[PDB]
């Protein structure tokens, strides 16, 4: 959630692989900030 | 005239010595791993 | 004339600042392990 909204910011790539491990998980994926 | 545009080619250079500065610095965010901090 | 004369002195010590600056940052690159980022 909160990890992958921060790996994503800074272009952290092997951090999004393994957070993008769980497949068909679409609703963080696109999960909003505040 | 020439004090000024001599003080625009070293402010052009500092600027452009900034971006390889800023990029080289969003390199080491891109490349580097976190535990404690989470 | 001096006004930007001294202004000249202020940012010539400033790319000057900006050499060590750079070039320390460039020592980081040098000296920090990976291991997460590969």
């Amino acid at each position: 959630k909160s990890p992958l909204h921060f790996a994503a910011s800074y272009g952290r790539i092997n951090t999004c692989q393994r957070l993008l491990q769980d497949i068909s998980d679409t609703r963080l994926l696109n999960e909003g900030d505040l | 005239e020439m004090e000024i545009l001599k003080q625009k080619y070293r402010l052009k250079d500092l600027t452009f010595l900034l971006e390889k500065q800023h990029e080289l610095i969003k390199l080491i965010i891109q490349k580097m791993e976190i535990i404690s901090e989470t």
